[PDB]
C-alpha cells in the first residue's frame, strides 16, 4: 500500500538484493553518487542536543548535493521523524531520496491494498519510500537488519563508473545513537568493509566506540555511558557488548569518529570525505 | 505495469 | 533653519512616496482617462510551501546571527582546559 | 506662477479676443503684479472685499516665492557636500589629453599645419 | 538538587528535580541531569512545567522543552490562553492598552484589542496570541523564542514593530515606552535583515511572501504593516524597490530605455515594431503596453495638460453666459473626473477623506459644481462674475493636484518633498515676521 | 566626570523607580548648599542632565498638572473655550 496522507511495499527477508536494485535503477530511481544509512537505535525519543541537529543539517545538505540516498528505520518516533521532517523542509525550498526500512509485525497499524495509511509502531510519512519486512510474522524482535545489511552489501558490490569515486559507488555508515541494534549493525558494516562514521560525545555506544578508538575499559565505559541501560543489561549482555566492541575495533581504519572538539562548519563533509 | 512487476518480484 | 531639514537625506521620503504612488496606480482601471469612462460602467454591471520557505530561510538566518558568539577566543581557551 | 497668472486674468479681465495680448498678459502680469511693480493695484465689482483678495494674492505668492528660494538653498548644500576635488582632476586629465594630443602649435601659426600633415 | 536526588525520597520521581531545576533556573543541570537520552518524554508530561516557565519568564527552559518534544500548538488551548491573558496579565499593560486604543487608535491595535477582550472575558492562531502577549509585556528573550515558532516570521515582526511603536506612543510610563521603543527596532533589524537574506536566496518566493496575506493574523501582508508603521528603512531595501518598479512596469522590462517609451506612446506602431522589448504575436504586444501603468500614467498626465489647456483657453478667450461647445467638453472632462473620484471614493472612503490631497482635490471639485451653479444664473451678472471667481479657484487647485503627479520622476520629487517642509517651517517664521 | 556619574546614577534610579526618583530631585538636602539637584544643575547650565527622559517627564508632568499627559492638544484647546466639556468625559484626568 501506498502511504499517503509515499511508496511503501511489503518484501519478505528471503528477497534478492539484485532485483530491488534492478527495479530501483530501471524506472524508480537514477544511480546513486553516495549512500549513508543512519542508525537511530532502539530508542523512539530523540534529544534534540545542541550539536546533532546541525550536524544531521549538513548531512542531509551534503546528500541533497551529491544526490544520495539515506537509510534509516522510517519510524514516526525518534529520529526518523525529524530526519523525514527536515526532508520535507528541503523539498519545499535534483530531489532527495529516503528509505525506512522497518518490520511489518512492528507496525501498529497495518493497511491492505492505493490505500491510504493514516494515524505496535508508527511510521513517519515524511519519507519518500518505506519497505517492510515480514518473516517472523506479528514478531516483537527487528529482523529488518539482515535484509538492510544484505542490500548495503550488494550495493557496495554494485559498480558505477560516472562516479568520481573508483568503481564501485561510496557508502558510508553512520552512528549517533546507541543501542544493541546500533552495534551489531556496525558490526555488520565493519565486517562488509563499508566504513562508518560515529558521531562522537552523543550516544552511550556512540561515545563508548569513540573512546576506545581493554576488555575491562570497554565495560567501564559502557556502563558510564549508559548507566541504566548497564544496570537492566544483564551480564551476558555486557560480554556480547564487548565481544563486538573488540570485533569492530579490530578495523579502525574503517571506523572514524568526529573529534568532540571539532565543532566547525563543514565538519560533517570533511569527517566523511576522510572516512571515504 | 507496476502491480505486475511487483506480483513478478514477489 | 534650512540646513538642517536638508541634512535629513529624501532618498527614503521618496520611497515611501514612490510605492504610495505605485499602489494608487496599479490598483486601478489600467485605462487613460478618455477611454476610462466606459470602464466604470462595466464594473457596474502555495501558501504553505511559501511558509515552508520562509521557514527554511529563517533557519539559515537564525544561524548567521548566532555564529557570532564563535568569534570569541572562549572556545579555544575551553579546549586548552 | 503662470498657474497664479492664469488665475488673475481671468478674475480681472474678461474674454480679451487679443490672442497675442491675453498670451503675454496672462505670464506677464502675476510677475509685475508683485513685488516687481504694481499695475494691478492702480488698475484696482465691490473694492471693499477686493482688497483683500489682492492682499492674499501678494502674500501667497511672497511665501511661495521664499519658500522656493530657501528649498532650492538646502538642496544645494547636498550638492556642495560632494568634493568636487575628484571632478575636476578628471576634467583635468580630459583637457590635458585634449590639448596634448595635438599638434602643439599657437592658432596663428597652426594653419600651415594643418596643410603639412595633409601632404 | 544534591539533597533532593541523594536523599533517594524523591529520587524516582523526575518531574519534582525538574520544577526544583525551574525555580532556581538551573539550566545547566537541567540539561544534563534531568533530560538524558535514554529518559522517554511526552508532552502532556511537561504541560504544567511549560506553563510555569512561561508565568515564571524562564525562556531558556521554554525553548530546551520546545526542543524537546513538546507540541507549543497542542499545549495553547483555548482554557489556557484565557487563564493566561485574565490572570497572568499586568494591570498596568492593560491599562497602557486602553489609553493607547482610546488616544491612538490604529487598525492593528484595535484588532489586538478586541482579541485580547476576547480571550479575557473567554483560536485560529495560538501562537500569534502568544506572541502578542510576549511583546505586550516587554519579554524580549520570550518573544523571539516564540517568534522562532511561527510561520509568518517577516510579517509578525512587522506586527510586533507597529505594535510596540504605537504603545511606545503613550506616555503613562517612561520606562514601558523605551523598552517598547529598543524592542521594535529589534523586531524591525530581524525583519530586514531576514527578507533582505531570503530575497537573495530567491526573488519570486520572496515576492510571494511579500504579497501574501496571512489567514488573519491583522487583516494585512508585510508591506501594508510596514506603511501603517513608516518602515522607510524596510521599505527602501532593493528588493521592495524592485518589487515596485515591476509593478509599475508591468510586463514592460524594467532595463529597456524611458526615452524609447516615451517616443513610442505617440507613435503607436513603434510599439511592437522591436523596441520595448517586453519581459515575457503584436496584438498580445500592444495590449501588454496599454495595460502597463506607467503608459496609463504617462497618457493621464497628457490628458491632464490638455484638460488644464482647455480650462484656460475658456476662461481667457471663450466666457459667455450661454456655454459654449468647448465649455460643454470641459464639463463632460470634468464629469470623468468626478466619475473616476467616485470609484476611488468608493475603496478607502476613510483614507480617501483623512488624505490632505484627496480632501484638496474634493474640495476644488466641490467647487468647481458651485462654480458651474453659480454660473447658471445668467440673469445677473454678479453671480457670472462669482461663477468665474470660483473657476479661478479650480484652475487654481487643479494646478495643484497637476504639480502631485510630477512627484512620481525621480529628478523632482524629492524636490517636492523638501519644498513642502521648507514651506511649513517658513510659514512658521514669516508668521512671527509678520506679528513684529 | 562627576556630571557623568550624576546623569548616569540619576538615569538608572529613574529607570527603577519614577515616584522615588522625583521625590528625590525636587528634595532640598538640610543645606547642602541651600539648594536641590535641579537649581545647581540649572546654575551650572547642565543641559545634559536636564535634557534626560526622567527630568522631561517630570516638567510635563508639571506642566500639565493633574490632566493626563498622552490626551490630546487640541482636545484640551477646544475644551477651554467650551467650558461645559471639562466634565464631558474628554481630557481624562490623571487622578464629580
Ligand atoms: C509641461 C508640464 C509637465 C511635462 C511633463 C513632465 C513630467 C516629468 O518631469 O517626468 C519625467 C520622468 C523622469 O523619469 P525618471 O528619470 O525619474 O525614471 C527613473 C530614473 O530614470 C531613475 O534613474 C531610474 O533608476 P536608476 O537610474 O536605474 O537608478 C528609474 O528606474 P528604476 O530603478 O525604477 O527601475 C527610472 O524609473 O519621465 C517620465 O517618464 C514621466 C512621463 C511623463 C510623460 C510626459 C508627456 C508630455
Amino acid at each position: 500500500g501506498d502511504i499517503q496522507f509515499g511508496k511503501y511495499l511489503r518484501l519478505s527477508c528471503d528477497t534478492d538484493s539484485e532485483t530491488l536494485y534492478e527495479l530501483l535503477t530501471q524506472h524508480w530511481h537514477l544511480k546513486t553518487p553516495n549512500l549513508v544509512i543512519s542508525v537511530t537505535g532502539g530508542a523512539k525519543n530523540f534529544a534534540l542536543k545542541p550539536r546533532m541537529r546541525k550536524i544531521f543539517s549538513r548531512l542531509i545538505y551534503i546528500a541533497q548535493s551529491k544526490g544520495a540516498w539515506i537509510l534509516t528505520g522510517g519510524t514516526h518516533y525518534g529520529l526518523m521523524k525529524y530526519i523525514g521532517e527536515v526532508v520535507r523542509d528541503n523539498t519545499i525550498s535534483e530531489n532527495i531520496v529516503a528509505i525506512g526500512i522497518a518490520a511489518w509485525g512492528m507496525v501498529s497499524n497495518r493497511d491492505t491494498l492505493s490505500a491510504q495509511y493514516i494515524m505496535l509502531y508508527i511510521l513517519d510519512n515524511n519519507h519518500t519510500h518505506l519497505l517492510l519486512v515480514d518473516n517472523g510474522c506479528h514478531g516483537h524482535p527487528t529482523v529488518e537488519a539482515k535484509l538492510r545489511n544484505q542490500l548495503e552489501k550488494y550495493i557496495s558490490e554494485r559498480t558505477s563508473q560516472d562516479s568520481n569515486y573508483g568503481g564501485k559507488i561510496p557508502i558510508v555508515c553512520f552512528a549517533q545513537g546507541g543501542g544493541r541494534e546500533t552495534l551489531k549493525a556496525i558490526n555488520t558494516s565493519v565486517k562488509s568493509k563499508i566504513p562508518c562514521v560515529v558521531v562522537e560525545g552523543s550516544g552511550q555506544i556512540a561515545d563508548v566506540i569513540a573512546s576506545l578508538v581493554t576488555s575491562s575499559m570497554v565495560k567501564e565505559k559502557l556502563v558510564r555511558f549508559l548507566p541504566r541501560t548497564v544496570s537492566r543489561l544483564p551480564e551476558e549482555e555486557i560480554e556480547s557488548w564487548i565481544k563486538w566492541l573488540k570485533e569492530i575495533l579490530e578495523s579502525s581504519h574503517l571506523l572514524t569518529v568526529i573529534k568532540m572538539e571539532e565543532a566547525g562548519d563543514e565538519i560533517v563533509s570533511n569527517a566523511i570525505s576522510y572516512a571515504l | 505495469d507496476l502491480v505486475n512487476f511487483i506480483q513478478a518480484n514477489f | 533653519y534650512t540646513v538642517g531639514i536638508v541634512q535629513e537625506n529624501n532618498d527614503q521620503v521618496w520611497k515611501f512616496q514612490r510605492y504610495f504612488l505605485v499602489q494608487e496606480y496599479c490598483n486601478r482601471l489600467n485605462i487613460p482617462f478618455p477611454f476610462v469612462v466606459f470602464a466604470y460602467f462595466y464594473m457596474v454591471v502555495e501558501d504553505n510551501e511559501t511558509l515552508a520557505w520562509e521557514g527554511v530561510m529563517k533557519e539559515n538566518y537564525l544561524v548567521k546571527i548566532n555564529t557570532k558568539a564563535n568569534d570569541n577566543s572562549e572556545e579555544m581557551r575551553h579546549r586548552f582546559r | 506662477m503662470v498657474a497664479f497668472g492664469v488665475a488673475r486674468q481671468g478674475i480681472l479681465r474678461q474674454n480679451e479676443q487679443r490672442w497675442r495680448w491675453i498670451f503675454r498678459s496672462v505670464i506677464y502680469e502675476p510677475y509685475l503684479a508683485m513685488f516687481g511693480q504694481v499695475p494691478s493695484d492702480v488698475d484696482s465689482f465691490p473694492e471693499w472685499i477686493t482688497i483683500p483678495l489682492v492682499c492674499i494674492y501678494m502674500l501667497s505668492t511672497n511665501i511661495l516665492l521664499v519658500n522656493l528660494l530657501v528649498a532650492m538653498f538646502g538642496y544645494t548644500v547636498g550638492i556642495v557636500q560632494e568634493n568636487n576635488d575628484q571632478v575636476w582632476k578628471f576634467q583635468r586629465y580630459f583637457l590635458v589629453q585634449e590639448y596634448c594630443n595635438r599638434l602643439n602649435i599657437p592658432f596663428p601659426f597652426v594653419v600651415f599645419a594643418y596643410f603639412y600633415m595633409v601632404v | 538538587y544534591k539533597a533532593f536526588s541523594t536523599n533517594e525520597q524523591d529520587k524516582d520521581n523526575w518531574n519534582g528535580q525538574l520544577k526544583l531545576l525551574l525555580e532556581w533556573n538551573q539550566l545547566d543541570l537541567a540539561s544534563d541531569e534531568i533530560f538524558t537520552n535514554d529518559r522517554r518524554w511526552e508532552s502532556a508530561d511537561l504541560q504544567e512545567v511549560m506553563f510555569t516557565a512561561l508565568i515564571k519568564d524562564r525562556p531558556k527552559f521554554v525553548r530546551l522543552f520546545l526542543e524537546n518534544g513538546l507540541n507549543l500548538q497542542k499545549f495553547l488551548t483555548n482554557e489556557v490562553l484565557t487563564e493566561l491573558f485574565s490572570t497572568h496579565f499586568s494591570t498596568l499593560v492593560y491599562r497602557n492598552l486602553q489609553i493607547a486604543k482610546n488616544s491612538y487608535n490604529d487598525a492593528l491595535l484595535t484588532f489586538v484589542w478586541k482579541l485580547v477582550a476576547n480571550f479575557r472575558r473567554s483560536t485560529r492562531h495560538p501562537l500569534q496570541a502568544l506572541f502578542i502577549w510576549a511583546i505586550l509585556q516587554n519579554k524580549k528573550e520570550l518573544s523571539k523564542v516564540i517568534w522562532e515558532q511561527t510561520k509568518g516570521c517577516t510579517l509578525a515582526a512587522l506586527g510586533a514593530s507597529k505594535l510596540l511603536k504605537t504603545l511606545a506612543k503613550v506616555k503613562n510610563d517612561i520606562n514601558a515606552a523605551g523598552e517598547s521603543e529598543e524592542l521594535a527596532n529589534e523586531y524591525e533589524t530581524r525583519a530586514v535583515e531576514l527578507f533582505t537574506e531570503c530575497y537573495s536566496n530567491d526573488e519570486d518566493l520572496a515576492e510571494q511572501l511579500l504579497v501574501y496575506s496571512c489567514e488573519a493574523w491583522g487583516g494585512s501582508n508585510c508591506l501594508e504593516l510596514a506603511v501603517e508603521a513608516t518602515d522607510q528603512h524596510f521599505i527602501a531595501q532593493p528588493g521592495v524597490q524592485n518589487f515596485l518598479s515591476k509593478q509599475w512596469y508591468g510586463e514592460i522590462s524594467r532595463d529597456t530605455k524611458n526615452w524609447k517609451i516615451i517616443l513610442c506612446l505617440f507613435i503607436i506602431p513603434l510599439v511592437g515594431c522591436g523596441l520595448v522589448s517586453f519581459r515575457k504575436k503584436l496584438l498580445w504586444y500592444y495590449v501588454a503596453f496599454f495595460t502597463s501603468p506607467f503608459v496609463v500614467f504617462s497618457w493621464n498626465v497628457v490628458f491632464y495638460i490638455a484638460f488644464l489647456l482647455l480650462f484656460a483657453y475658456v476662461l481667457l478667450m471663450d466666457f459667455h453666459s450661454v456655454p459654449h461647445t468647448p465649455e460643454l467638453i470641459l464639463y463632460a472632462l470634468v464629469f470623468v473626473l468626478f466619475c473616476d473620484e467616485v470609484r476611488q471614493w468608493y475603496m478607502n472612503g476613510v483614507n480617501y477623506f483623512t488624505d490632505l490631497w484627496n480632501v484638496m482635490d474634493t474640495l476644488g471639485l466641490f467647487y468647481f459644481i458651485a462654480g458651474i451653479v453659480f454660473r447658471l444664473h445668467s440673469s445677473n451678472k454678479s453671480s457670472l462674475y462669482s461663477g468665474r471667481v470660483i473657476f479661478c479657484l479650480d484652475y487654481i487647485i487643479f494646478t495643484l493636484r497637476l504639480i502631485h503627479i510630477f512627484t512620481v520622476s525621480r529628478n523632482l520629487g524629492p524636490k517636492i518633498i523638501m519644498l513642502q517642509r521648507m514651506l511649513i517651517d517658513v510659514f512658521f517664521f514669516l508668521f512671527l515676521f509678520a506679528v513684529w
